[PDB]
């Protein structure tokens, strides 16, 4: 298998939330977003090469939902088992003092695509923003990557709080140069 | 060239009915031309003189055995018929191809017009393509009438390589006659079926 | 917040083979997680992955017409698509980055930001290509169409070991010699 | 310019 594109979508309840996008051998060529109803390119190049009616993703989602209530009902109402997110940080690169950086969140293997993330200098919750759309995976679960630049140093200890309904208590995580 | 122009110089061109005999034989062969006995469907001492490039005007020779569909470009002109390429190898088994589609147009929702056109032939020119895609656009969506609003678009002709290739649906070069707009045929392209995987249409407005 | 959620996920996908030469498609309804209902090219009709997706299948298997759209996606949306992205995405380079650190010295070869993913990173010593004693990251996902790993190289200090890498981005490997 | 297609879900 040399190469694998995918249109992935979902329609989630009570939050009646969407989304629709395609996935690449990996990566997220591109997201429509229910809000603005305007198609946005992971890498804002692409728009350059390509176009896509974003109308036209909107028009599923409509269906999706439904299909959900068709199908929770067929389901003799049984909600989605919750399942806990692996987080992770990585570095977009060798850190090196005060020279700009990432600070990467790799969220993996959670399944109600609904979380909350917050970063951490210091102490107090740092803001601006920077994420993906969850990105689907083999099993049917979610991996959404969280990002954060910041000028490495040796003082500031960095922590990304990632919230979903699978830990009773948030998850957070530490990091700092050395 | 206002697009008003463009537009009914198509339609004009388009409206036509193009010269479609099957398996005559060439008898002779030059460059610019190549002349076919179109005898056993018009009449006794009529003919068919298809215009083409060198290149092309060269892969054929006299007592070939060939398929002709062109649209022409001049008439009431005695035993004569002239059209630019329009010329493959003779089809002998019947076939059939029902072609794939996609129909985008700038505003609308996509749209799919799939096994609306048959080819019945395994070896093809893209003038036979261009030409059936067209009349089918023009009669059910008018693209060419002085009212249709599409001020622009194009044909995409989908191989199974992964590939497109572009026809330009509103384009009238110079006077905007069927000799100006049919004469790029000249390089009597074609295509293999086999290859083919489908077709992309865009309209614009 | 304890309101249960129900989901509903679909992806169309696309699995090319040798470029284009031949693809598959592949539809997957998908209630919360459980994939139930299906379809395949290399089928031709819906199926029922689970008894919660039979309804489904048996109703749009009745419509010849949908049926025959789905039949022609590994054309008009598959080959198509790979088509309409190719400049950009199988076609894709983006030269690494490689750099020289010390973690029995430590060794870490980083190279960063390249794509695709395949790549192969070694490590030299004056004139040996020493494979073994190297634990490596693997390669890794960062979200935005780059790649990044670092092999641990383990011995003892003196000469001069260097990372030599080699990705489809840059026909003469790449080095980055650490002076010990 | 190209357009990635979707496939409509009916
Ligand atoms: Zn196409």
């Amino acid at each position: 298998e040399e190469h694998v594109i995918i249109q992935a979508e979902f329609y989630l309840n009570p939050d009646q939330s969407g989304e629709f996008m395609f996935d690449f051998d990996g990566d997220e060529i591109f997201h429509v977003d229910m809000a603005k109803k305007e198609t946005v390119w992971r890498l804002e190049e692409f728009g350059r090469f390509a176009s896509f009616e974003a109308q036209g993703a909107l028009a599923n989602i409509a269906v999706d939902k439904a299909n959900l209530e068709i199908m929770t009902k067929r389901s003799n109402y049984t909600p989605i088992t919750n399942v806990p997110p692996e987080v992770t940080v990585l570095t977009n690169s060798p850190v090196e003092l005060r020279e700009p950086n990432v600070l990467i969140c790799f969220i993996d293997k959670f399944t109600p695509p609904v979380v909350n993330v917050t970063w951490l200098r210091n102490g107090k919750p740092v803001t601006g923003v920077s994420e993906t759309v969850f990105l689907p995976r083999e099993d049917h679960l979610f991996r959404k990557f969280h990002y954060l630049p910041f000028l490495p140093s040796t003082e500031d200890v960095y922590d990304c709080r990632v919230e979903h309904w699978g830990l009773d208590e948030p998850l957070l995580k530490h990091w700092e140069f050395d | 060239k206002d697009i008003s122009n463009v537009k009914s110089d198509l339609l004009y061109a388009y409206t036509i009915t193009p010269y479609d005999y099957k398996d005559c034989r060439v008898n002779f062969s030059t460059t610019h031309t190549l002349n076919i006995d179109t005898q056993k469907y018009r009449g006794k001492d009529y003919y068919i003189s298809s215009e083409m490039s060198y290149e092309a005007s060269q892969k054929f020779k006299r007592d070939d055995h060939v398929d002709v569909f062109g649209l022409f470009y001049i008439l009431n002109s005695h035993t004569g018929e002239y059209i630019y390429g329009g010329i493959t190898p003779a089809q002998n088994n019947k076939v059939n191809h029902k072609l794939l589609g996609n129909l985008f147009i700038s505003g609308e929702s996509q749209q799919n017009l799939n096994n609306k056109i048959i080819l019945e032939k395994d070896i093809v020119t893209f003038q036979e393509i261009d030409f059936k895609i067209r009349k089918y656009l023009m009669d059910n969506y008018k693209i060419y009438d002085a009212t249709s609003p599409y001020v622009s678009g194009r044909i995409e002709i989908g191989t199974k390589d992964g590939k497109h290739e572009q026809i330009d649906l509103f384009d009238s070069p110079n006077e905007g006659t069927r000799s100006d707009i049919f004469a790029k045929y000249k390089d009597n392209r074609i295509i293999n079926m086999k290859n083919f995987s489908h077709f992309d249409i865009y309209l614009e407005k | 917040d304890t309101r249960p959620r129900f989901l509903q996920q679909d992806k169309y996908e696309c699995h090319f083979f040798n470029g284009t030469e031949r693809v598959r498609f592949l539809h997957r309804d998908i209630y919360n997680q459980e994939e139930d209902l299906r379809f395949d090219s290399d089928v031709g009709e819906y199926r029922a992955v689970t008894e919660l997706g039979r309804p489904d299948a048996e109703y749009w298997n009745s419509q010849k017409d949908f049926l025959e759209d789905r039949r022609a996606a590994v054309d008009t949306y598959c080959r198509h698509n790979y088509g309409v992205g190719e400049s950009f995405t199988v076609q894709r380079r983006v030269e690494p980055k490689v750099t020289v650190y010390p973690a029995h010295n430590l060794l870490v070869c980083s190279v960063n930001g390249f794509y695709p993913g395949s790549i192969e990173v070694r490590w030299f010593r004056n004139s040996q290509e020493e494979k073994a004693g190297v634990v490596s990251t693997g390669l890794i996902q960062n979200g935005d169409w780059t790649f990044q790993t670092l092999v641990m190289l383990e011995t003892v200090p003196r000469e001069v070991y260097t990372c030599q890498v080699e990705h489809p981005s840059v026909t003469s490997p790449l080095t980055v010699e650490w002076r010990a | 310019v190209h357009f990635f297609k979707n496939i409509v879900t009916p």
